[PDB]
């Protein structure tokens, strides 16, 4: 009865950590892709 | 009420971590992993009961709806809220509510479904144990909840 | 907190790419694009909460001093060199910083705020994302600056 | 009507180098030439727009009042050199007031509408450029004024 609960706790915890980390990495990557499009658009516009 | 669309989405995301084709299937080995990732609370022997319907030696494969069918019955079963207190009541050192570290090694590594060495490490680091010691079970239940 | 000249200038170094006629006001939907261009890395939900902290209409317009008043209330930190490294640590191959590129593609398309197929087309063309190899996270963060 | 008698006289005098018969009409081939001469800095696509605004089949010929109407479409724009000093800042490595000759060559012939081979040759000769180095944008905008 304790062994079932501990198995639940550690797996649920490591799932939360990995889901949060995934969202952080996705958010930073969409940050980069935004910043790259901004840098391209800005250079094009100022060149003209 | 059971099965608003968003429930199925959240549960399918948890499963989609483990399928590496997108065909809707996983190995039977990860069935316990997806189930416990959502916080469902079966024993190893309770997973084994289901796996006898599908697996020749513990290395087979299983669809999302089969997993979700097991989950649908397990989601109506009790949360073990009384059951875990009855369990910890046995391993108190003196009757003031405090589990001994010595008894806890036998509970981790001898009795029942046990624990492996590199995840016994986890409980030792959770409990800050460098010698002889103890832990309050109402607080530890509150933490595992 | 209060705001200062060089920070306000840097905020306009982003904003004035989008204030195309120099109105000093933009329709509120584009604010997410502005804030991500400015180097903050929030979710859609945090962009909605930073709008909630000034009562604002996402379908309306936001004039520059009201935007600066939001920036003086800004609640979600999203620029830290350590926070992004903590996220990569759970994906390390052995403790020396290596990240499997194929596994990262799988997880980023199947868990959390998932990448769409057209965003994968864009990502291939504009981030050179390996389908066979692996990358050490220390450089990879500073590639995405 | 949007121009004073003094402004009309100035623009008529310049136009009478490109109208060659004095009947009050110019070829579309020199329309860019006269506008670039009269202080304006129009893009190739903006010349294309201003012609197809008057007639999209036409005759390759434009009346003097219609030409003054193209000048009126431009003269609303608050154009001045400080935004151009700011335009070169986007291509400075140090903040020193300097663009590299390689980055300038990329800027002139990869991005935007693009200068031709002879427009580059003609500019290099006028600018007193020597070697693939770097060029001060404060001094260059002083020359461009």
């Amino acid at each position: 009865t304790i062994q079932k609960y501990w198995r639940m706790y550690v797996v649920r915890r490591r799932y939360k950590i990995r889901r949060a980390a995934t969202i952080v990495i996705q958010s930073y990557l969409r940050g980069y892709l935004t910043r790259n499009r901004y840098r391209k658009i800005l250079r094009e516009y100022k060149a003209v | 009420d059971q099965l608003t669309e968003e429930q199925i989405a959240e549960f399918k995301e948890a499963f989609s971590l483990f399928d590496k084709d997108g065909d809707g299937t996983i190995t039977t080995k990860e069935l316990g992993t997806v189930m416990r990732s959502l916080g469902q609370n079966p024993t190893e022997a309770e997973l084994q009961d289901m796996i006898n319907e599908v697996d020749a030696d513990g290395n087979g494969t299983i669809d999302f709806p089969e997993f979700l069918t097991m989950m649908a019955r397990k989601m109506k079963d009790t949360d073990s809220e009384e059951e875990i207190r009855e369990a910890f009541r046995v391993f108190d050192k003196d009757g003031n509510g405090y589990i001994s570290a010595a008894e806890l090694r036998h509970v981790m590594t001898n009795l029942g479904e046990k624990l492996t060495d590199e995840e016994v490490d986890e409980m030792i680091r959770e409990a800050d144990i460098d010698g002889d010691g103890q832990v309050n079970y109402e607080e530890f239940v509150q933490m595992m909840t």
